[PDB]
């Protein structure tokens, strides 16, 4: 087995700047046939890896000219000439000189943009939900940057802990923002217990916390 | 035009069997070696198997040898992965990928390009369960906030994945579908949201289309105020 190690597992990057990712193999990758079979791939959420570079430095058809690759022996590097919005994602090196084929652990590129405060929305449970077992209240934080954000649930003016879960998108390819959902899940009877449901949002882009609320009914 | 179309994912119990398919078009399939590669959030990308162009020679990763077998039907342009004695640990997204080309008098380099779209294989004793879909609706309030958000809560399904589109894939701008969260119940939930102008609610209809291939279910939910 040839171990492939990448660095740096995360990279913050200013648009228009160049970026470099390294990959080290535990074994020289020169093949009997004279080629060195080290490839670079880019993966976006929910999609297969897409090959950018093959044989250390050959560009795949239709790959933007700002991607390039270099290296030899056990040391290789991917380069972006001028990063654009669409370059966010996870980048993998892989080798095909030896079976088993092996891959690095991946390096995630994040592109720093102008701070953007979240648009906050609260969704009362559809009437449908009450006559199930549980009831889900959703608070949405849309199109913000950076990723760090805080969401507090208040039920009739009192903080509520232990019944909320968060989920966050990856950095968007087009506007480079994040979005986040916080879902408060209560029992049928509990959701009846209270009147007012609020989510309070804190973020570097918000001069004061933003609260969205609704009255049950 | 060079495409690899995968099928055959889904849920099986430990010890069971599953058969993946990879249909190729846009190239002479019998000219290329092919591979299977899998991916988990934990171990990353792991190569599974390779087969040469005529299907005579096959290779396997140590972790699957003796349990998985790779084959191909060149007359049907189809690659197969037969997964027997499935283990909890085989749960992953499985991809096929095109590899070495073979010419008349020699063979080319080694490749994984292009890749198929991926299918989810889940190995679990838990049973399939389809999703409950609920509208995420605004209220008649934010008149002067120009944009409104709406969505669909896709709740209590198993296993992954569900896919969510809006208005049959015509509405894609501003759509965010969140990663599913595993609940304490062992079932999954996610939301899909989208932002539209407030000058639209009552002007046009928004329907989320939820596909859950494992349970055989497609749900359409029009979201209203």
């Amino acid at each position: 087995y040839v171990v492939m190690t990448q660095s740096p597992l995360s990279l913050p990057i200013t648009p228009g700047q160049p970026a470099s990712i390294s990959c080290r193999s535990s074994q020289r990758l020169l093949h009997s046939d004279g080629n060195t079979y080290l490839a670079w791939y880019q993966q976006r959420p929910g999609q297969p890896p897409r090959r950018l570079i093959y044989e250390v430095s050959k560009l795949d058809s239709g790959v933007p000219d700002r991607f390039s690759g270099s290296g030899a022996g056990t040391d290789f590097t991917l380069k972006i000439s001028r990063v654009e919005a669409e370059d966010v994602g996870v980048y993998y090196c892989g080798q095909n000189t030896y079976l088993p084929y092996s891959f690095g652990q991946g390096s995630k590129v994040e592109i720093k943009r102008a701070v953007a405060a979240p648009s906050v929305f609260i969704f009362p449970p559809s009437e449908d939900q009450v006559k199930s077992g549980t009831v889900s209240v959703v608070c949405l934080l849309n199109n913000f940057y950076p990723r760090e954000a805080s969401v507090k649930w208040k039920v009739d003016g009192v903080l509520k802990t232990g019944n909320s879960q968060e989920s966050v998108t990856e950095q968007d390819s087009k506007d480079n923002t994040y979005s986040l959902s916080s879902t408060l899940t209560l029992s049928n009877t509990d959701y009846q217990s209270h009147n007012v449901y609020a989510c309070e949002v804190t973020h570097q882009g918000l001069s004061s916390p933003v609260t969205k609320s609704f009255n049950r009914g | 035009e060079v495409q690899l179309a995968e099928s055959g994912g889904g849920l099986t119990k430990p010890g069971g069997s599953l058969r993946l398919s990879c249909a190729a078009s846009g190239f002479t399939f019998s000219d290329f070696y092919m591979d299977w590669v899998r991916q988990t959030p934990g171990k990353g990308l792991e190569w599974v198997s390779r087969i040469n162009n005529d299907g005579r020679n096959k290779w396997y990763a140590d972790s699957v040898r003796g349990r998985f077998t790779v084959s191909r039907e060149n007359a049907k342009n189809t690659l197969y992965l037969q997964m027997d004695s499935l283990r909890a640990e085989d749960t992953a997204v499985y991809y096929c990928a095109r590899d070495r080309p073979v010419y008349r008098y020699w063979s080319g380099g080694y490749h994984l390009d292009p890749w198929g779209q991926g299918v989810v294989v889940t190995v679990s004793s838990a049973s399939t369960k389809g999703p409950s879909v609920f509208p995420l609706a605004p209220s008649s309030r934010s008149t002067s906030e120009s944009t409104a958000a709406l969505g669909c809560l896709v709740k209590d399904y198993f296993p992954e994945p569900v896919t969510v589109s809006w208005n049959s894939g015509s509405l894609t701008s501003g759509v965010h579908t969140f990663p599913a969260v595993l609940q304490s119940s062992g079932l999954y939930s996610l939301s899909s949201v989208v932002t539209v102008p407030s000058s639209s609610l009552g002007t046009q209809t928004y329907v989320c289309n939820v596909n859950h291939k494992p349970s055989n279910t497609k749900v359409d939910k029009r979201v209203e105020i």
